[PDB]
RNA sequence: GGUCAGGUCGAGCCCGGGCUCCGUGAGGGGGGAGAAGUCGUAACAAGGUAACCGUAGGGGAACCUACGGCUCGAUCACCUCCU
RNA sequence: AGUGGUGGCCACUAUUAUUGGGCCUAAAGCGGCCGUAGCCGGGCCCGUAAGUCCCUGGCGAAAUCCCACGGCUCAACCGUGGGGCUCGCUGGGGAUACUGCGGGCCUUGGGACCGGGAGAGGCCGGGGGUACCCCCGGGGUAGGGGUGAAAUCCUAUAAUCCCGGGGGGACCGCCAGUGGCGAAGGCGCCCGGCUGGAACGGGUCCGACGGUGAGCGCGGAAGGCCAGGGGAGCGAACCGGAUUAGAUACCCGGGUAGUCCUGGCUGUAAAGGAUGCGGGCUAGGUGUCGGGCGAGCUUCGAGCUCGCCCGGUGCCGUAGGGAAGCCGUUAAGCCCGCCGCCUGGGGAGUACGGCCGCAAGGCUGAAACUUAAAGGAAUUGGCGGGGGAGCACUACAAGGGGUGGAGCGUGCGGU
RNA sequence: GUGGGGUAACGGCCCACCAAGCCGAAGAUCGGUACGGGCCGUGAGAGCGGGAGCCCGGAGAUGGACACUGAGACACGGGUCCA
């Protein structure tokens, strides 16, 4: 039938309704209750600084084939250890036990995973202040 | 064996408003089920077991309806007639599936004396009627006079009171709320799990009504005084002593607060009030065995 | 107990009736662990 | 009869769009009235009064001669039941399903199992109430005045 | 149940326009009906509108001159002040002064051009194009 | 709340051949239905433990066709013996086994099913339980009811009765209207509790005689001496404050040595059983009827 | 200004109790990602007993059985839609 | 003189839809009816002028927004002037079309009434039906039963089977169909009674009394549950026979609950037309069902043939609609009224909480986390222990010859 | 509501007496959350979001509590106490 209540005076119900169903979003819900703040481990920081605990490699999803390498990082921040992708082509050997290090979001789809490798959610920027891309190419030097 | 129901717990929460004059549809289905109840039930003298199913009233629920030609749910009417029975305005007798009900004494004389009076108080005078001779509901009010503060101070003085062997009058209706304490303590003092209503609780409920006021969940069912009524209240009881102490003094710090309290207007008017304080007097020693008999092994 | 009417179409999947009997289970067991 | 048997039925009757009575038409506006007085006297409810002034007497309505006691208004059986006093003091069309809805509650109090017939008692009881609900808004009836189970036996 | 004759109206106008009928009749006639039909007349949408006292509601007649593309009744009767008709204007018409807008002011029921002329604004009751 | 049964009034005294060696139809169906029952019965070292009791279902559980108000009998009797916990919502029948349950038959699963009921009944009489009651009831030499009405009132009295308190309250107030059924009616047309307690000990050593509504009952002193010095061998179990009189223990003196009720080992095993485990049968049997 | 009698605000302090959050936690369950391991053939063609729904019992699982319903069923003969 | 990475916000997004979203097949119209607030509401006449609109008084600060000119070299910035700003306010005047409010008139909406006709409308009492099982007696020997085969089982204490007689429970075949009735679930032997509802024909009465319905109420297939009865057959569980590598099954022989009656609960399903309900309009043809109307036939019937109107119910089908499947006056087309429902898949109909229920369980209902899709229609192929047709020596029926048994020739696998 | 205290000042603001009222489905109470406004970011616009830099109003000085002097304070660079 007609959409309703396409009345002249009913602008309660209608306001009623789209309140009402705006819950439905879900990105709507997940900005309004703080979700993402109330489960976040970085609490909406950009970047953060840790300490590097253990080098770990992980096994690409298939059909894919290949060996990703990462660090198990502890937080100063909070102190929660969650797995940091390393990037670069033989650059993990620049990464070691006990070592200063910037971590940053990964922006995969829905700021998740990126591509084959998933659950992994950040990604190394510098070890001890010193950018990893650049040591990756090679110009600078770690302390 | 376990008395209790479950569901409704929560639902003669409202019977506290009749303390003031508010009125609610709550409170206007629980008079007409009262009213219902206490007129189908008879008061027939039944002492046997044939007896009852002969001269007192099966329940049909089914049958019970509120006057909207809509079904009234059966857990309302088992708090509403276990409420009656704990109060001595009617009897109880739960035959294998089915219950049958006779009224008492105090039945067929308190709707008698106040045919013509308002519905709100015409409950409010079957409550006040109820406590003023030897009820249970009598024996938990003057726990509280005593100072008791939940189930455990009841229990505590139960026990005490069975220290006696002058306790003929109402030994199995104690006993029925000590094994119902027994069996629903736990579920109010362990696990915080509200779900079922003992006999205790029903009668706080109801006293709320009258002078009391019952605090919720703390896993248990704290309770509070009111000294304004209380003074009230025992002023009437003082007026008519029909009713034994069971050997349960007042603490000092109620006494002083009765007194330390001014006069609060009586339950009802000074002359329907004195009405009943003098056919309660009257007829006080019927009454008292028939509640002998109703609770009583002799 | 809300029934989506799509979670009938068998593919990749047990006989709707079935899983409904299995979750019904392990809900009556959890109930009596609690009491 | 789409209010509850929700049927697009027409069984109507029709009239043709006469502004003024038929001039083939013999009888006086006062000899209509002697009639109509005549009939309600017996006993008789308005529709079949009309009935009869159609059908024998030949009337195709009083709807056509005005009110001799106001231009303003034409002339209806009701409003000279009211001039004389036999106006009914219920509306008629309640008081017939008064009559229904006790002889049915009767008959189903010998009857306790035929829910069909329950129905239409919850049918016909919303009948009695809207109209009720009508009548009270316009005021042809007590502002207190209030059906009930068991005083519309007396009625 | 009928609520307003209007709607219906219109309705029955532009079903009739696009199977090509010559004639139409519109049933509930009423007061309003005829003033709007006035009006697209004299912009010539239609050709005589005609009354027909069927005894009970009347009954417009029309016959059309298959010059309507289609003709809706603005149910919700907006206001609107003078100044900002150009909004409602480019709501339910096509390009600049194509077709027209139909709303009652105090004097009356009349099209919204000669309402601008005049200054007037009012309550939108219909449009037709 | 009424806890009665109706037309199984004589049924209840079948069990007086389990201390004879004859054995019918009703007594095996009884040591049929009581091992059913026990195995139906959950157990687990409140409310997590407590199966229902569907009549309709336990009927074909063993192909049977068993009235209900049988099986309401038997299983009060099993509470009334301290071998099974009864929980009774309103018309409704919660089951859950005990300590003692699932240690005679935990250790005793192999011996006749009439030396198995026998041993369950004489476990349940030798620690603190409702039974345990009326036998020293019997002991002290009541006849009938009203000498057990007494002695109830007596043992509340002396405030250390907390432990069986409930029990007591239950067979007070079924005897509220035992006594009615038979002041009046010479028909025992109801059960009560104490009527169930009189048999099953007539399955030991009573004997009963219905008598125009009332259940007049006698010892048989022989077999009351062979289990007396049983009771004695292990004392866990409470007098309740009562005494034995003089025509009851002169009685059980000047008497033939009747012979040992069973075997030897069985007696000492029983004893052993029991007695390396009295605190937690003890425990909860005042879980069972115990207040504090 | 000191001392005492009293009143008011009262910051705080001790005890009893009600409520909430965080940490750690023996122990129990189920959810998802991986492919290696094992059992079985459940479904899709009439999936080798049509399939599915509601209800209840059983089974290591897929699942099986029972009553009421559905065409999200086939081959056809076909009551038969067309013919 | 910047460019790159991450995070957050608006657009994209008609993926929040008032403008302006979808709910037959993919997310979603509820299992049905009633009805309160609320919302939407027939026509005409008289009045008010709250809303609505126009004019005018005050006010809604500055900075900021837009524009011209001018100053710093133009610009950014600033000045003068002009216009707007959230502006929701308020004084006075003017209009009356409409919404509102008040008084009067009117039936078409609606409702009531009345008369032939229709119908598995419901409830109650009586009567009957064939069939099945048991029991008794007679005849009669030697098997019956069942399956792909058998086997279990019944049987010589007389089975199976035929005849005479008695008992028991369930259900009302053919006529039967897209029939009919009911709000839906659903409803079928015959008669008597009580009762609901509609059509059709008549303005015969009243006068908008209406639609929808949050919150509420009501009954509502099976199965399960509580109390007592009942139990012919059937048959959950279970007990055997058989099949199979394994068979907790399919097949067979049994078999309790249930299936039935009374009194209650449980509130359920692919309760499906997978289509929430009311009004106006939009090519048609064709049948059946009921009522009316007009003719004709009539062995004179509530009989028989053709057309129309009304109401119900199917098929085909124009335009139109739609992703298509398809629908197409019984819309899923265009408008007007009112609620619910939907916002990627799963986690899930879960956790937690609340309410209900005796219990099984019902109503309500997230989160983290995971995932590149799930899902719908339809085309081509392949395939079917689907169907139809045509074929044969890489197929078979008829007939013949002949290999693998011994040795050897030749070659394949292995040493 | 009656009749008064106190205030610079009206006022349950406070006191004594009287009466039972006030708010709630047009969302009371409780909880979460946040200085409000002029404005700011984006968008064709309906609209969506944000309130830090400047101006207006609000409030605060480690948490709490309290007093002098003053026209103005319970007073960031006056005073006293607790923590």
């Amino acid at each position: 039938g007609k959409k309703a209540p396409n009345g002249e005076f009913a602008g309660r119900k209608l306001k009623l309704k789209r309140k009402k169903f705006r819950w439905s979003d879900i990105r709507y819900k997940r900005r309004v209750l703080r979700l993402k703040e109330k489960s976040d481990p970085l609490e909406g920081a950009p970047q953060a600084r840790g300490i590097v605990l253990e080098k770990i490699a992980v096994e690409a999803k298939q059909p894919n084939s290949g060996m990703r390498k990462a660090v198990r990082v502890q937080l100063i921040k909070n102190g929660k250890v969650v797995t940091a992708f390393c990037p670069g082509d033989g650059a993990i050997k620049f990464i070691d036990e006990h070592d200063e290090v910037i971590i940053e979001g990964i922006g995969g789809p829905k700021g998740g995973s990126m591509g084959d490798i998933p659950g992994i959610r950040y990604k190394v920027v510098k070890v001890n202040r010193v950018s990893l891309k650049e040591l990756v190419k090679g110009r600078k030097e770690k302390p | 064996k376990v008395v209790g129901i479950k569901g409704s717990v929560s639902y003669l929460q409202a019977l506290k408003y009749l303390k003031t004059k508010k009125v609610t549809k709550r409170l206007k289905e629980i008079e007409k089920l009262v009213d219902t109840l206490i007129t189908l039930a008879p008061y027939a003298p039944g002492s046997k077991i044939e007896t009852i199913r002969k001269n007192y009233a099966k329940i049909s629920f089914n049958k019970i309806k509120t006057v909207s030609r809509s079904k009234i749910g059966s857990p309302r009417i088992k708090s509403i007639m276990l409420l009656l029975w704990n109060f001595g305005l009617l009897d109880v007798k739960i035959i294998e599936n089915s219950w049958y009900v006779r009224k008492t004494k105090l039945a067929s004389l308190l709707e008698e004396n106040f045919k013509d009076l308002s519905p709100s108080e015409k409950l409010k005078v079957y409550l006040l009627g109820g406590l003023l001779v030897d009820t249970p509901a009598r024996f938990v009010y003057r726990c509280t006079l005593n100072g008791v503060e939940d189930y455990k101070g009841v229990k505590k003085a139960i026990l005490g009171y069975l220290s006696d062997q002058r306790s003929n009058s109402l030994i199995i209706g104690l006993s029925n709320m000590l094994e119902s304490i027994k069996f629903i303590e736990e579920a109010q003092a362990y696990s915080g799990k509200k779900e079922y209503i003992g006999l205790v609780d029903v009668a706080f409920y109801g006293l709320s009504g009258l002078y009391l006021d019952v605090k919720r969940e703390s896993g248990k069912l704290t309770v509070k005084p009111n000294f304004r009524e209380l003074r009230a209240l025992y002023e009437i009881d003082k007026s008519v002593a029909t009713g034994s102490d069971y050997g349960l003094s007042i603490s000092k710090e109620i006494l002083e607060n009765l007194a330390n309290t001014k006069r609060r207007k009586t339950i009802f008017s000074e002359e329907v009030q004195e009405l009943l304080v003098n056919v309660i007097k009257e007829n006080a020693i019927s009454i008292s065995q028939d509640l002998q008999n109703m609770y009583g092994i002799i | 107990m809300k029934r989506r009417p799509r979670k009938w179409k068998k593919k990749g999947r047990m006989r709707w009736k079935w899983i409904k009997k299995r979750i019904r289970r392990l809900k009556r067991q959890r109930k009596k662990e609690r009491g | 009869a789409r209010m509850h048997a929700r049927k697009r039925g027409k069984s109507g009757s029709k009239r043709p769009p006469r502004t003024a009575p038929p001039i083939w038409v013999e009888y006086t506006v006062e000899e209509i009235e002697n009639l109509v007085v005549k009939l309600r006297k017996e006993g008789y409810s308005t529709a079949m009064i009309g009935t009869i002034l159609r059908d024998q007497y030949g009337i195709p309505s009083v709807k056509l001669f005005k009110d001799p006691d106001n231009p303003n208004r034409n002339l209806t059986i009701t409003r000279i039941l009211e001039k004389h006093g036999l106006a009914p003091e219920i509306p008629e069309d309640l008081m017939f399903l008064i009559r229904r809805a006790v002889n049915l509650r009767k008959h189903l109090e010998q009857h306790p199992k035929d829910l069909h017939s329950m129905r239409g008692l919850q049918l016909i009881e919303s009948k009695i109430r809207r109209l009720v609900k009508y009548y009270k808004r316009k005021g042809k009836l007590p502002k207190n005045w209030r059906y009930d189970p068991e005083t519309a036996k007396l009625l | 149940t009928l609520l307003d004759p209007l709607a219906n109206a219109l309705s029955h106008i532009t079903n009739s326009e696009r199977v090509g009928k010559r004639e139409v009749y519109i049933k509930p006639a009423s007061k309003l009906i005829g003033e709007v039909l006035r009006v697209m007349q004299k912009y010539g949408y239609i050709g005589e509108f005609e009354f027909i006292d069927d005894g009970r509601a009347g009954v417009y007649r029309v016959q059309l001159l298959g010059r309507i593309n289609k003709a809706g009744a603005i149910k919700p009767r907006f206001p609107v002040k003078v100044s900002e008709f150009e909004k409602w204007e480019k709501r339910f018409l096509p390009a600049f002064e194509f077709g027209i807008l139909i709303v009652s002011t105090s004097q009356g029921v009349m099209s919204h051009k000669e309402a601008i002329e005049k200054g007037i604004g009012g309550r939108l009751i219909a449009y037709v194009y």
